[PDB]
RNA sequence: UUCGGGUCUUGUAAUUGGAAUGAGUACAAUGUAAAUACCUUAACGAGGAACAACUGGAGGGCAAGUCUGGUGCCAGCAGCCG
RNA sequence: ACCCACUCGGCACCUUACGAGAAAUCAAAGUCUUUGGGUUCUGGGGGGAGUAUGGUCGCAAGGCUGAAACUUAAAGGAAUUG
């Protein structure tokens, strides 16, 4: 009737035949490769510091016509390096060079959100304090 | 390393939480009984689909079947008890036809309200709150006690309290006090 | 006619020595600075430049290498910035 | 308001005279249904809403000449469903226009019991589907009080339909509302076309509205 | 001229915004009030039952 | 380009490659 | 008869009154190996009851603004479309 | 050797939907949400890429097996009006 076997004692083909094609999957293949662990920049890692190297700024894609204010951060983990993104309006001010910032995902299951290209990592704190916090003028930069 | 005591959760939010027609009939069931969040409507809701989830799994297996007598008859008792189904309909049937505003009706709060000691819903819930109601001389300073047939006739103001007969309070206190002195 | 508009607090003039692809361009600043000039908004399809095209361009202090022009010049409006030689003047761009 | 229906099809004719008392009748014998007026007399009651409102578009030669589709869904929560989808110029005009159709095309419906019979029917009888466009509709029963387990287009018209407890599962491109609409209307309709044990036994065949009133029929 | 400063410098409608300040309020009940006050303004107090409820209408 | 094409170029970068492995072989 | 008493009720107003109560303090006593803490309870403890509830969002998905001012493809927003 | 009738097997064909499909269409692409006759191989968005690497076959050409890093919101199918 169908491509797959029926019979009572077909038990083992099908489930090697679903094994077989589990790998088409993206999930399912970076899973079991754990490639995460060994090429993404943060081995399965929601969070990691970083210090910042310099403080560029990134254009955007055709439709959309600006330059997102970005930072290149060398993590502390491993030592790779990584673009990432200074969130909200006059916060690329509040980090300064050569400060440990904390990079968290950018929300896109590791890919490029909208019309920043080449990123794929927010900004959450920067030396120790939250940008967040800065933003509303609710704490101030430690300055040390 | 002690055994441990199992904490459970007692709601569910829905999955679609922005429902326009299911938000508006939310806040009417919560301003018709002065209920203070919607988590209270979550956790009737909660309460109610494990007893549907009950009577269905009773309803599947066979008529006459001791699993069946025994449960559904004591699920049967116990809802009587409560007092949210209704004498005329213990057939385990009608117990999946039992809504939501069935176990709302019976809270403490709109008990104190229909004995009408308190006239207003959220006068009972305060007045609940401030602990002035005692269901048999134990008072209950809890919004949701599940009033049940049995002891519904045994709510009034506690005697510690001042309707139940004590001591006024604070504030009329001190207004004597201050009547006495000047 | 327009009224040409002079540089204030960080924007300065330069000179396309060779226009790129993909909207980039390669402006020397008259500061010995052999720039990365980026054509930007107002700009994008609305006024053609080419290569020797005197130039304005704000810059980014966060960021040197990089600068994004704003305004160009039409070639004589060029001819008033010679004369009143806020640009240096040794160098010769005619027709 | 004003409204004279002068009837021009006799079956129009017989419902005019007051001949045939109930739409039973009507879905009986199959009878075709052509005056929307026939439905207004038999069902005082037919509340409806506006499904859907979709502008599309013909590309002509100069611009692009819009009309809007609406998805009307019409009915009395007692047994009875239409689904009209018209498309006009003005949206007003599509949804007069879709609410006509729907009452045009009302259906009746089988509503049954999930497991034993203790009052009214809450379910559908047996499990029914329907298949428009890609979408299909599954209907499956559901015991007591177990809501509408539809999507919200899906429980709005099983809600004009009067059923109250149903299950429901869905696959295609559901995305599209009127090929959605359009199935669950589908499956509701078939569910009067499933043979039950309950309903195995012939009848007399009572003879046809038209054939035993033929006579105040043909305006003379 | 074309632009009012540099262009790129980050933080400039944020800085050059017109601070203005908060206006003081009396206080909004909070709680099982704030719910009752919902259920008031919405379910017995009908304000423009013409179209749709249209919570919070523009004035204009 | 016509995929023909793109693999006849894959062949020739192929090709260099090749001759390159085989002379440092 | 225009009314209109509001005849019957339900909200809005920095008007205005009397109540009730904890969150806190605290004689005690209970608690505990001893102490906290909880349960009870003296004496205090609410008027802007300043004893002041936040976190996100208001184009769509998705409930809620085509209100006011600012910036004008900048700054930025945006999980996606924008 | 034709003619008429019938039958088996084959490449096929016309009509039709009362069935199936996203449709173009299919007498199988039907008997599939009323889902199970037996069985083999293949696919899980596009690109990178049938590329690199590692095997293996070949004198060579090249064949078989055959990813990822990264990037992207589409790529694509049928049909309708211009
Ligand atoms: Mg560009
Ligand atoms: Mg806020
Ligand atoms: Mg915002
Ligand atoms: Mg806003
Ligand atoms: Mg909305
Ligand atoms: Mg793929
Ligand atoms: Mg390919
Ligand atoms: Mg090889
Ligand atoms: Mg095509």
């Amino acid at each position: 009737g169908k491509g797959k076997p029926r019979g009572l004692n077909s038990a083992r083909k099908l489930r090697v035949h679903r094994r077989n094609n589990r790998w088409a999957e993206t999930t399912y293949k970076k899973r079991l490769l754990g490639t995460a662990f060994k090429s993404s920049p943060f081995g399965g890692s929601s969070h990691a510091k970083g210090i910042v190297l310099e403080k560029i700024g990134i254009e955007s894609k055709q439709p959309n016509s600006a330059i997102r204010k970005c930072v290149r951060v060398q993590l502390i983990k491993n030592g790779k390096k990584v673009t990432a993104f200074v969130p909200n309006d006059g916060c690329l001010n509040f980090v300064d060079e050569n400060d440990e910032v904390l990079l968290a995902g950018f929300g896109r299951k590791g890919k490029a959100k909208g019309d920043i290209p080449g990123v794929r990592f927010k900004v959450v704190k920067v030396s120790g304090v939250s940008l967040l916090a800065l933003w509303k003028e609710k704490k101030e930069k430690p300055r040390s | 390393p002690r055994a441990p005591r199992t904490y459970s959760k007692t709601y569910s939010t829905p999955k679609r939480p922005y429902e326009s027609a299911r938000l508006d009939a939310e806040l009417k069931l919560a301003g018709e009984y002065g209920l203070k969040n919607k988590r209270e409507i979550y956790r009737i809701s909660f309460q109610l689909s494990k007893i549907r989830r009950a009577a269905r799994d009773l309803l599947t297996r066979d008529e006459k079947d001791p699993k069946r007598l025994f449960e559904g008859n004591a699920l049967i008792r116990r809802l009587v008890r409560i007092g949210v189904l209704s004498e005329d309909k213990k057939k385990l049937d009608y117990v999946l036809a039992l809504k939501v505003e069935d176990f709302l009706e019976r809270r403490l709060q709109t008990q104190v309200y229909k004995l009408g000691l308190a006239k207003s819903v959220h006068h009972a819930r305060v007045l609940i709150s401030q602990r002035h109601i005692a269901v048999g001389k134990q008072i209950v300073n809890i919004p949701s006690f599940m009033v049940r047939l049995e002891s519904e006739k045994h709510i009034d103001f506690a005697r510690t309290s001042p309707f139940g007969g004590a001591r006024p309070g604070r504030v009329a206190r001190k207004r004597a006090a201050a009547a006495g002195g000047e | 006619k327009r009224e040409l508009i002079y540089k204030e607090e960080g924007q300065e003039y330069a000179q396309i020595t060779k226009m790129l692809g993909n909207g980039r361009v390669e402006a020397s600043c008259f500061d010995g600075n052999k720039r990365m000039a980026h054509i930007r908004g107002k700009l994008r399809k609305k006024v053609w430049m080419g290569q020797g095209d005197i130039i304005l361009v704000s810059l980014r202090d966060f960021q040197d290498d990089q600068c994004d022009v704003v305004h160009k010049y039409n070639l004589d409006e060029a001819r008033t910035l010679k004369n009143q030689g806020e640009l240096p003047e040794n160098a010769k761009i005619n027709e | 308001e004003e409204k004279g229906w002068v009837p021009v099809t006799k079956l129009g004719r017989l419902v005019k005279a007051g001949k045939i008392s109930s739409i039973e009748e009507i879905f009986l014998h199959s009878l075709p249904v052509k005056e929307f007026q026939i439905i207004d007399q038999l069902l005082p009651n037919l509340k409806d809403e506006v499904m859907n409102i979709k502008p599309v578009q013909k590309q002509t030669r100069a611009g692009q000449r819009t009309r809007f589709k609406a998805v009307v869904v019409v009915g009395d929560s007692n047994g009875h469903v239409g689904l009209g989808i018209k498309t006009a110029k003005e949206v007003a005009g599509a949804i007069r226009a879709g609410i006509i159709i729907a009452k045009l095309s009302v259906i009746p419906i089988r509503r049954g019991y999930w497991g034993t019979n203790l009052g009214q029917p809450h379910s559908l009888a047996t499990k029914t589907s329907g298949k428009c466009g890609s979408v299909s509709v599954r209907l499956i029963p559901a015991p007591r009080g177990s809501g509408i387990v539809a999507s919200p287009a899906v429980k709005k018209l099983m809600q004009l339909a009067g059923v109250e407890d149903v299950y429901t599962s869905s696959t295609g491109s559901t995305r599209t509302l009127e090929n959605t609409l359009k199935a669950a209307f589908v499956a509701i309709g078939n569910t009067y076309g499933f043979l039950t044990p309950n309903l195995w036994e012939v009848q007399a065949l009572t003879p046809s509205p038209m054939d035993v009133y033929a006579d105040y029929a043909t305006a003379s | 001229g074309k632009v009012h400063g540099s262009l790129a410098r980050a933080g400039k409608v944020k800085s050059q915004t017109p601070k203005v300040e908060k206006q003081e309020k009396p206080k909004q009940p909070k709680g099982r009030a704030y719910k009752r006050l919902l259920y008031t303004r919405r379910f017995v107090n009908v304000t423009l039952t013409n179209g749709k409820r249209k919570m919070n209408p523009s004035p204009s | 380009m016509r995929a023909k094409w793109r693999k006849k170029r894959t062949r020739r970068l192929k090709r260099k490659r090749r001759k390159v492995r085989a002379r440092s072989k």
